[PDB]
């Protein structure tokens, strides 16, 4: 198959990313996987004259003993962005988030039978490190479209299309969207029929080699910021209620505090109850009334990155906000749980990403409330997706935490 | 010396760049003669080849005499070619740590004779290695050669040689899975668990295999004997340890003696537990010249002394047995200093180490402990490919309290409490609730960006009040000050309300030590207290007594 030519974004070249250390079991698992792909021609060893590097990891994927290989092409993707996005870009259906059911299907086996443009292969180098640096890393590059590289589905686009043409023709009202190695398939069918349509579609893929897990978007409604109801209001409680109320506007067009505010004047004991003026209750309720409403005036801007913040809330709970411009939330929610802090954070991160994929067709840059080294040493222990979002590390403002409680 | 027949590694210059052409400076006749003698020998041996003046490339040649001796050495200055050669893959990304080597029954060291010359250079590349021995004065075209093997000091040599050595070993390895060979520069470390018998045999088979590829090596009675010194260590049949360390007897210390000392101690600390260095380091900050003498602080002295004590008499580390566990223990040593040992069998250490780093400005023992655990955890994966079971000086309960309530996500692999004081603990808890019948202080601070003068003070709710002035501060400073007052004038129980998310943040984290003197005082207060409750309100929103302490510290400042 004559290959399509792939070039970097002018004036910059290949990834040179360092390989995190791996434990013995993951290294072994990677040696097997890699000996096999080589025998099958998917990848070939390279020599010292290839200076590039992309990190590689081993994961499991939900309910599976089989180790599976995961290449981190985050860097490569940035460096070829112009190719996969605005040259062979894949349109993203606004309809998808609407469907009652979306099944997500791994379809990355497709890629290994399309050869990779010979002049690009070197940019896909990776290394299998060894313990205690006893031996030099085993070094490889790809001969075929690699999983996890945003180039693969861009290139495989038209084949995907031929494969899906029959099934599509026969099901005008099912939406199929591809993103990296995955297929998103959403319908409004009863769930038995849905699952049945997905089986049917598995058979099509099955005729070209390719070989589900279930979302329900149309029911992802708001995580409205909540104020307390309660008979009896301490100086402290009100203090807190206006802190929260105060912060709430800035994003919430026309939140009010005046009335509420008056209640506190002079310098009283904190533990002193106080009555209420029922016009203060008027605010409260409208505020509340508002606090449950889509932000007025905020809109996805396709040309800007998506950002996600996550706060730890104890008792297995985590809150999060997606936005492009601070305090202009496109979306907010929570994630809730033998599960430690890192394990859960990793789960929330995945869940949010995949929501973000369904809605916008791009993944958010994450701000993680955790220390780099911990995250880096632990995340693959629980990671199950075949992609990897970008992330930073941060310290939660103390207040953000409760203003989202 | 043979020139390995092995496949060549293709090499390129950097895109949009051409080979070098730096002019050859004129040499003295003795220099000129020495080079002619050196080159024709190399030429005879195949290492170089003469070329015409059609080739347009050139790299300076020089010739130096001998540190002491009476031979000549030829220097080729590959800077220019080096700046034009592609990048290669990093040679070796880390070096084994001795504590990670498995014990072998028998081990022997081979080294390759003339590593670089034994291996060929991509043909289409040689032309760029052109050099010119000039004639006597300008006259005459010089003599012109180019390389056929890896040149000394060219950018690609380390990578291709080692890449070559791998290619060449691969099979032998294959048909010898139970023999480990370690490649370092032009040394080979070869160990197995065969009785000396076909260890030597097996060695011989290795040698032949090497010689078959144009690589020659010593033979029995030629090979180093253990301990093999290496990378700073000493390797023995049953143990390893750092190479001899000597702390000089010295009346006066210059910056430079202390820098060196600190370096030997650090190195020493991979196997000598308890080595300390803080006091010594303290001396170095804000430094003067290398030649400057520094008077040894008294702590620095006790520190130096306790260090000579530790070094008094040898300590060694054991090698690694993959069929047993890894236990790591950590002790708090003090002023942000942590110490650790890793072993498999109670008290026979594989290695030791320390962790001090100040991570942040304000911090507490519990945060430090778990930072040390992270750092030790990463190190284990590198060295042994698994994490150790931890033994820590902190109750399960304390840990559970802290992790559970802290904003940031945390984790720690398998551990167990071990009772070795000083134990790790939180030195105070903030309340979750306002304290009934304890005075509320509403504190506040303000600073003038111009004058840098600031006021700080408070107003309680039993009508008490106070305002102090400060002369070269900042808002952050006035707000800690204000909280520090409210803590000075309130006795055992108090509710405090600030509008400084900044101070709040710091204090909610239960710092138990800081770089800020002020923050420390705040800490001794918090520890003296008996029930402190701290709470935040947004400033400049006419609110509680906040609005009053505001106007109070604003009058004058802004
Ligand atoms: N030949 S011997 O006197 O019996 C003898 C046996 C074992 C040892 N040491 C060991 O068993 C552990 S170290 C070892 O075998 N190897 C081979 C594996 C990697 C490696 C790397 C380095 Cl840097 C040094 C050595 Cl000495 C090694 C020594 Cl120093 C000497």
């Amino acid at each position: 198959i004559e290959t399509v030519p792939v070039k970097l974004k002018p004036g910059m070249d290949g990834p040179k990313v360092k390989q995190w250390p791996l434990t013995e079991e993951k290294i072994k698992a990677l040696v097997e996987i890699c000996t096999e792909m080589e025998k099958e021609g998917k990848i070939s060893k390279i020599g010292p004259e290839n200076p590039y590097n992309t990190p590689v990891f081993a994961i499991k994927k939900k309910d599976s003993t089989k180790w599976r290989k995961l290449v981190d092409f985050r860097e490569l993707n940035k460096r070829t962005q112009d190719f996969w996005e605005v040259q062979l870009g894949i349109p993203h259906p606004a309809g998808l988030k609407k469907k009652k059911s979306v099944t997500v299907l791994d379809v990355g086996d497709a890629y290994f039978s399309v050869p990779l443009d010979e002049d690009f292969r070197k940019y896909t180098a990776f290394t299998i490190p060894s313990i205690n640096n006893e031996t030099p890393g085993i070094r490889y590059q790809y001969n075929v479209l690699p999983q996890g590289w945003k180039g693969s589905p861009a290139i495989f686009q038209s084949s995907m299309t031929k494969i899906l043409e029959p099934f599509r023709k026969q099901n005008p009202d099912i939406v199929i969207y591809q993103y990296m190695d995955d297929l998103y398939v959403g319908s409004d069918l009863e769930i038995g029929q849905h699952r049945t349509k997905i089986e049917e579609l598995r058979q099509h893929l099955l005729r070209w080699g390719l070989t589900g897990y279930e979302l329900h978007p149309d029911k992802w409604t708001v995580q409205p910021i909540v104020l307390p109801e309660k008979d009896s209001w301490t100086v402290n409680d009100i203090q807190k209620l206006v802190g929260k109320l105060n912060w709430a506007s800035q994003i919430y067009p026309g939140i009010k505090v005046r009335q509420l505010c008056k209640l506190l004047r002079g310098t009283k004991a904190l533990t002193e109850v106080i009555p209420l003026t029922e016009e203060a209750e008027l605010e409260l309720a409208e505020n509340r009334e508002i606090l449950k409403e889509p932000v007025h005036g905020v809109y996805y801007d396709p040309s800007k990155d998506l950002i996600a913040e996550i706060q730890k809330q104890g008792q297995g709970q985590w809150t999060y906000q997606i936005y492009q411009e601070p305090f202009k939330n496109l979306k907010t929610g929570k994630y809730a749980r033998h599960t430690n802090d890192v394990k859960q954070l990793t789960e929330a991160v995945q869940k949010i990403t995949t929501e973000s994929i369904v809605i916008w067709g791009k993944t958010p840059k994450f701000k993680l409330p955790i220390q780099k080294e911990t995250w880096e040493t632990w995340w693959t222990e629980y990671w199950q997706a075949t992609w990897i979002p970008e992330w930073e590390f941060v310290n939660t403002p103390p207040l953000v935490k409760l203003w989202y409680q | 010396s043979p020139i390995s027949p092995i496949e060549t590694v293709p090499v390129k210059l950097k895109p949009g760049m051409d080979g070098p052409k730096v002019k050859q400076w004129p040499l003295t006749e003795e220099k000129i003669k020495a080079l002619v003698e050196i080159c024709t020998e190399m030429e005879k041996e195949g290492k170089i080849s003469k070329i015409g003046p059609e080739n347009p490339y050139n790299t300076p040649v020089f010739a130096i005499k001998k540190k002491d001796s009476t031979k000549w050495r030829k220097l080729v200055d590959f800077r220019e070619l080096n700046k034009r050669t592609q990048d290669f893959w990093e040679v070796q990304l880390g070096i084994p740590h001795p504590a990670g080597l498995k014990k072998k029954k028998s081990v022997t060291v081979l080294d390759v004779g003339d590593a670089y010359f034994s291996v060929p250079l991509d043909e289409d590349f040689r032309k760029y290695t052109a050099f010119t021995i000039p004639s006597i004065n300008n006259e005459t075209p010089g003599i012109r050669y180019q390389y056929n093997v890896l040149p000394q000091g060219w950018k690609g040599s380390p990578a291709i040689f080692q890449s070559s050595m791998t290619k060449i070993l691969e099979p032998f390895r294959k048909q010898n899975p139970d023999i480990v060979i370690y490649q370092y520069m032009d040394d080979l470390y070869v160990g197995s668990d065969l009785e000396i018998g076909q260890h030597r045999t097996k060695i011989e088979e290795l040698r032949q295999h090497l010689l078959r590829w144009g690589l020659t090596t010593p033979d029995k009675k030629h090979q180093k004997e253990p301990p093999f010194l290496w990378m700073g260590y000493e390797l023995h049949p049953d143990k390893w340890t750092v190479q001899p360390i000597v702390l000089p007897e010295k009346d006066s210390w210059t910056v430079n003696d202390i820098q060196k000392l600190v370096g030997k101690l650090n190195w020493a600390s991979q196997i000598y537990p308890g080595i300390k260095v803080r006091q010594l380091c303290k001396l170095l900050r804000g430094t003067k010249a290398l030649t400057e003498v520094i008077p040894l602080t008294e702590e620095a002295e006790l520190e130096l002394a306790e260090n000579r004590e530790i070094l008094k008499e040898p300590v060694h580390g054991v090698y690694y047995d993959p069929s047993k566990d890894l236990i790591a223990e950590i002790q708090k040593q003090g002023q942000g200093q942590w110490t650790y040992q890793i072993y498999q069998e109670p008290f026979k250490n594989l290695k030791t180490g320390k962790y001090a780093r100040m991570r942040g400005a304000h911090t507490n023992d519990v945060k430090q402990l778990t930072e040390a655990v992270q750092k030790i955890t990463t190190e284990s994966i590198v060295i042994w490919g698994k994490t150790p079971k931890f033994k820590l000086p902190i109750q399960k309960e304390t840990w559970e309290t802290w992790w559970t309530e802290y904003w940031q996500a945390t984790w720690i692999p398998e551990w167990e409490f071990v009772n070795t004081p000083p134990l790790v603990k939180l030195w105070y808890q903030l309340e979750k609730e306002p304290i009934v019948g304890a005075e509320t202080f509403y504190v506040d601070g303000a600073a003038n960006r111009e004058t840098k003068l600031g006021k700080a003070g408070y107003v309680t709710n039993r009508g008490r009040q106070k305002v102090v002035t400060l002369t070269d501060t900042t808002n952050q400073k006035t707000e800690l000050q204000a909280i520090y007052l409210a803590l000075q004038d309130s006795g055992l129980e108090v509710n405090i309300v600030t509008d400084s998310q900044y101070a709040l943040g710091i204090i909610q984290a239960q710092p138990d030590q800081s770089e800020s003197e002020l923050v420390n005082q705040i800490i001794e207060q918090l520890i003296k207290k008996e029930k402190v409750y701290l709470a935040w309100v947004p400033a400049h929103k006419g609110i509680g007594g906040n609005e009053q302490v505001d106007k109070l510290v604003s009058a004058g400042i802004r």
